[PDB]
């Protein structure tokens, strides 16, 4: 189960991410909340957790932090 | 010319009338389902409708054969591998969980649906299907 | 429409040097039905480049049923053909047996009609001959200057509190219900819960949104579109007494 | 770049040469879901990573074009820029179209290759007999002359005129799984990452098998579009969905490039 | 009369003897212009040692079998091929594989004569029975690039003599793609993304530039005739 | 009714198959369902129920058991089907808004937005893939062992 | 076996204007690409003069007429494009052709500074009568490749100065044929013959001399 290497929208893989989280719907929101704290981080003040980018989005950082189980959730 | 604001009309209807029917819950437990045809007597076969029938469902029941030695149980994907399983086991017919068959009030529950085409995993728990 | 504009040099190129002006797929003939293409680019090729029709004692059998006046013509030579009754397969393929006014004495073209291009890309030459020719090619009115709309944030309407839609009005485009559907269908709650609000009809979501982008921060969440509130105004107009209320505790409007 | 935002809008609304260092910078990974009226079935929007060009055309992938139903015959798209991260993530999760290549039809690849691609690696894989470089199999004097160390060897054999890519030669192969019976006849123990193996291939189909994945086994095929078709079915249900996107886009890339040197006009 | 700004060249190691080059930003189009020509100077150019064609003891005109081996004449010749080797001749200079008894034979058994060296003495040519003994003799010439089995009164002539087609080439396989990137304002400036796999001999950096010595040394014939209108660094 | 299911199901997949084209039967089987989920009630009625309408199964079976009614299988058009729903804005969007309005407005019915059309048209978030309570409302922490060294 | 012996670049003449080179011996194959990346640097970037912007003292745009000349502003200047000048000076210079009362202006009839020079005297521009007076200053400056037609709103300029296409592209065409020269046995070596085709701007020497230049400062080691 090779691919080289990911780039860009597509790093991380999907489905190693869908092993995380319940489903995508649900990873979703997990990478969503995780975003819209990083980016309240900026300005719920927790993270970045792994070590971000230079010019890097809140999105590639938690999507990022959910592949490297650093992050855990509750179904309502 | 016509052809394309007709199907448009139909799309339009059949969205109108499923808007609502989304997998609400995982697993409503219904033994009720539909018996799909899968090789009809032989080879003493495989159907040419298979892939639109009976792949990508969970089972219904638990494949009991002539001996009783059930090969696969209740709520299984349908991989190729239970298809031809199946086939080598020695049935000519398959009892399937359908939306058709789905004691659920709201919605439908995921199991139910069976495998989702677009993900290729178990349908997830609020797909608008 | 013009997929690539390839500099001159990298567009594959007859021997002679002659880089090829525009490229057609060949796959967008036999599907669609239309040789016509292909007729009047040999016929082309055939025109372009002079050509005489080495007669013989007396005539070729190819060009038994041909027109006199018209075994020999120069470059740049203008062509009829009468659009039910003018050229025809045989007559072409004896046609492209044509001279070689290329100013220096070698054909381009063969018997075939198929020019050995020279790919500009790579350097190397084209496994199998292509058909080069002269193809007579319109420009529409299909430009992008006229097609291309692009709107962040700009004036909105007065009446529909939506963005007017226009290319002119510096519009933007219409978000229909079959997008919607497909939204939907993905299960893009948040995504059509911003078309639908923010995006759209919501005044206080319109005017907050750049200036949260602008900032930097959290899109705030979309309260409520103007397209409910007029619904919910002209059923109270009507005077249908409609109120909102959750589980515990009623909600104003 | 910018004293006060006024001067970003007025430098941005000017197009000054300072905003197209920032707008790669600003657009990495912000996906933008693109939209082809009339939009029939889900995939009809599907989410992209946008990457800047020159001119005023929008330049769609040619596999997502069978998802639209859109020919580049004057047919306009609709790009919207989902501002949430909700969005964001919905767009980059659901239904980014690498993410969804399979169909909510038949579960069958939607984003598989279609026209040139499909001549190109037909081409590309199809066996002729009579070819440059081709397996004899001498008697007495000569040796077999089509058999060649490594596909490196074969690619330089077919550059260098001596070597026609459709030509059933016997290659030795390392990065490569072999067909499910050849596996058994040799190996049936260990692997293969760096090892060595013989087949009686087409250097084609060696460069075909070279885009597929690493674990997946050969095929020794002409590439028919529905040979395609349950190759990228079988990848879509055995391997992830990632896999199946990059070996698809290096089928389109490969696909295309043979498209040309196929020959077909 | 013209200044071209930055055509600045990384490298990018995947193993030890496989790179990825990236030469970057080039003007619109000049990615094309350098890279097919790199490519076939990488691979047919540069010069290099290589097996031109062997003989083994028994075969005077047997299809594929060798007594006292388990592998085959064409998986020998293969595996051959791929015996690296650098010379200091200009000349075919002849080497000879003798190994007695059952097991394996590898590369480091060959004794090269004066100025010849194996680069991989840890590499399989042949699996040896018991009761039978190899001696193979191996003609080694310098040369360009990549040779077909040559025919030239020396084969077809010879009895016991098999010619192999020689890699040359201290590179074995280079690929190369180009990608737009902005560089001030426009974009279609051509990011060159090289692909060289070389064998253990020389490295990837030393092949490219020796590629780019001879085609430097090449068009230094064309720069010659004028050298008035040039570009900047 | 399950005869039926299979019916439409095989005669609309004929076409589909006779065109070239293959639908996987679960999608049809949503619609043959959306079919299938009203009884035509024939006398007895007993709740104020009347003779030749048009109630869902489900809520029809909850006042069939009577603990201190006859209704019969009906198959009815997808327009007739969208038609009959207990949510007003949907069938107020439909078709024949004043007729639905005035019939929903005497009866003070309160829309329970189960369904997402409505939910669309109000403009909150859709019940389905990202909007359903289980998901919108998930509480994602940083784990402990991670927020440790930071 | 090594062919130990340096490609010979010698060139040949069939006109003024274009002129072939052969160049030899090569390894089997590579003359295709040595040939293209020569054709590739000379049709895009080659070091030319050209028209930037011209400027009729009379009409005020480019969508207009000159009093008295047959062919329109538009037409006088997509013929003024197709003119071939050369200069010295990079910096931008301003060319004049001045001509009043009947007769046909050519190309001839222009009147260049010091250091700059026309190369089709011949060409055809506009036809006059006695009643019309063309005035028209034309703007050179040294590129290469293409530029579109620069706005004169961005740039300090008056509105007197129309932009017009400039092509700084001296070479008019290239091509090459590579001859198999010698059969597979002993050696085979590959010889490139290339047509360079120039417009007069430079000879095709000049031009060969200038994209060789190009191509060793562009690889770089
Ligand atoms: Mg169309
Ligand atoms: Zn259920």
């Amino acid at each position: 189960s090779a691919y080289d290497t990911p780039l860009g929208i597509t790093n991380p893989p999907i489905d190693e991410l869908l092993s995380r989280a319940s489903s995508k719907y649900a990873l979703v929101i997990y990478a969503a909340k995780r975003a819209r704290q990083i980016n309240d981080y900026y300005n719920e003040y927790v993270g970045p957790l792994v070590e971000p980018g230079l010019q890097e989005k809140p999105l590639s950082i938690a999507l990022r932090e959910i592949h490297g189980d650093l992050l855990e959730h509750t179904e309502g | 010319a016509l052809r394309t604001a007709d199907s448009g009309y139909l799309t339009r209807r059949l969205v109108d009338v499923s808007q609502d029917v989304i997998v609400r819950e995982h697993d409503c437990e219904t033994e009720r389902g539909i018996n799909v045809t899968l090789a009809e007597r032989g080879p003493d076969i495989r159907d040419a409708h298979v892939e639109t029938s009976a792949f990508a469902r969970t089972l219904a029941t638990d494949a009991v054969d002539a001996n009783g030695n059930v090969i696969i149980e209740r709520g299984h994907d349908l991989g190729d591998p239970a298809i031809d399983a199946l086939l080598a086991a020695g049935i000519t017919t398959v009892k399937v969980r359908s939306v058709l068959t789905c004691t659920s009030a709201t919605g439908v529950c995921a199991m139910c649906y069976g495998r989702s085409m677009a993900t290729g995993k178990l349908v997830d728990i609020g797909e608008a299907v | 429409v013009i997929g690539k504009i390839l500099p001159v040099e990298d567009m594959p190129f007859l021997p002679d040097g002659t880089p090829v002006d525009i490229i057609l797929n060949t796959h967008g003939v036999p599907r669609r039905m239309n040789i016509g293409q292909i007729l009047e680019t040999h016929l082309g090729w055939v025109a372009k480049a002079g050509w005489n029709i080495d007669v013989a004692a007396g005539v070729p059998d190819w060009a038994s049923k041909l027109p006199e006046e018209l075994y020999s013509a120069p470059a740049d030579s203008t062509v009829a053909t009468p659009v039910f009754d003018g050229a025809q397969e045989g007559e072409l393929a004896g046609l492209l047996g044509s001279t070689l006014p290329n100013r220096d004495g070698e054909v381009m073209v063969d018997a075939d009609g198929k020019s050995t291009l020279f790919d500009g890309r790579s350097g190397e030459p084209f496994p199998y001959p292509v058909t080069v020719g002269y193809m007579y090619i319109l420009k529409l009115h299909h430009l992008v200057d006229d097609k291309i709309h692009a709107r962040s944030t700009g004036p909105y309407s007065m009446i529909t509190q939506q963005p007017l839609g226009g290319k002119a009005q510096f519009g933007g485009q219409r978000f229909g219900e079959m997008e919607c559907w497909a939204m939907q269908a993905y299960g893009a709650a948040y995504t059509l819960q911003e078309l639908l609000t923010i995006k759209s009809d919501d005044t206080v979501g319109r005017v907050k949104v750049y200036e949260a982008i602008v900032k930097g921060e959290n899109i705030p969440e979309p309260g409520i579109p103007e397209s409910f509130k007029v619904l919910l105004k002209e059923l109270q107009s009507l005077c249908l007494n409609v109120e909102v209320l959750s589980s515990d505790g009623a909600a104003i409007e | 770049h910018a004293q006060n935002i006024k001067s970003a809008k007025r430098m941005v609304e000017r197009q000054r040469p300072q905003v197209w260092d920032v707008l790669e910078e600003v657009i990495a990974e912000h996906p933008v879901l693109l939209n082809r009226a009339p939009t029939l079935h889900r995939l009809g929007i599907q989410a992209f990573e946008p990457q800047l060009v020159e001119g005023k055309a929008i330049q769609l992938h040619p596999l997502v074009c069978e998802a639209f139903n859109a020919d580049f015959d004057g047919d306009q798209m609709a790009v919207h820029l989902p501002l949430s991260a909700e969005a964001q993530a919905e767009a980059r999760i659901l239904m980014l179209s690498s993410n969804n290549i399979l169909s909510p039809a038949s579960g069958k690849p939607l984003a598989m290759p279609r026209l040139d691609m499909v001549t190109g690696l037909y081409y590309l894989t199809t066996l002729v007999e009579g070819a440059t470089g081709e397996y004899q199999a001498a008697t007495k004097d000569a040796p077999e002359q089509g058999v060649y160390s490594s596909p490196a060897e074969a690619i330089m054999a077919m550059d260098r005129g001596a070597l026609s890519v459709r030509a059933k030669i016997k290659v030795r192969l390392t990065e490569l799984r072999p067909p499910t019976d050849l596996e058994a006849q040799l190996f049936e123990n260990g692997w293969k990452p760096g090892d060595a193996w013989t087949a009686e291939t087409t250097l084609g189909r060696v460069m075909f098998n070279e885009l597929l994945p690493k674990s997946y086994p050969f095929v020794n095929e002409q590439m028919h579009k529905k040979v395609q078709a349950r190759i990228i079915n079988d990848l879509a249900e055995r391997f992830p969905m990632i896999v199946v996107a990059q070996t698809v886009d290096k089928l389109k890339d490969a696909g295309f490039y043979w498209a040309t040197r196929s020959g077909v006009t | 009369m013209l200044i071209s700004q930055r055509p600045t060249l990384s490298e990018e190691t995947v193993a030890e003897n496989r790179s990825r080059f990236v030469i970057e930003p080039l003007e619109p189009g000049f990615g094309y212009t350098l890279g097919n020509s790199l490519r076939r100077t990488l691979l047919s150019s540069i010069p290099g040692a290589a097996v031109t064609s062997i003989r083994i003891d028994g075969v005077l005109h047997e299809f594929t079998t060798v007594p006292g081996v388990k592998e085959d004449v064409t998986d020998i010749i293969l595996n051959l091929k791929g015996l690296v080797v650098s010379s200091d001749d200009d000349e075919p200079v002849t080497m000879y594989l003798r190994k007695q008894g059952p097991g394996v034979v590898t590369a480091g058994d060959i004794v090269p004569p004066a100025g010849v060296t194996v680069h991989n003495p840890d590499m399989h040519i042949a699996t040896l029975n018991d009761k039978g003994k190899l001696e193979v003799e191996l003609v080694v010439e310098r040369g360009r690039g990549y040779v077909p089995a040559v025919q030239n009164k020396a084969s077809g002539a010879e009895i016991g003599r098999i010619p192999v087609d020689s890699i040359y080439s201290p590179v074995l396989k280079v690929t190369y793609k180009v990608e737009a990137t902005r560089v001030e304002q426009r974009t279609d400036f051509d990011k060159l993304i090289i692909d060289v796999e070389t064998k253990n001999s020389i490295s990837p950096r030393d092949a490219l530039a020796s590629a780019g010595g001879t085609l430097v040394e090449l068009f230094g014939l064309a720069r010659e005739l004028n050298a008035d209108s040039e570009h900047i660094e | 009714p399950r005869e039926v299911q299979i019916h439409l199901v095989k005669e609309v997949q004929e076409v589909y198959r006779a065109q070239g084209v293959s639908i996987h039967d679960k999608h049809i089987e949503v619609i043959v369902r959306q079919m299938l989920r009203r009884v035509t009630i024939i006398d007895s009625g007993s709740t104020e129920f009347l003779p030749g309408s048009l109630t869902e199964r489900a809520e029809f079976e909850a006042e069939n058991r009577r603990v201190v009614a006859a209704g019969r299988p009906v198959l009815m058009g997808i327009t007739k089907a969208s038609l009959a729903t207990d949510s007003w804005l949907s069938a107020a969007s439909f078709q024949e808004t004043t007729r639905v309005l005035t019939d929903a407005a005497i009866n003070c019915r309160s829309d329970k937005l189960n369904g997402l059309k409505e939910n669309v048209i109000i403009g909150k978030l859709i019940p389905a893939g990202t909007g359903i309570s289980r998901y919108r409302n998930i509480q994602v922490q940083p784990t402990e062992e991670a927020r440790a060294a930071a």
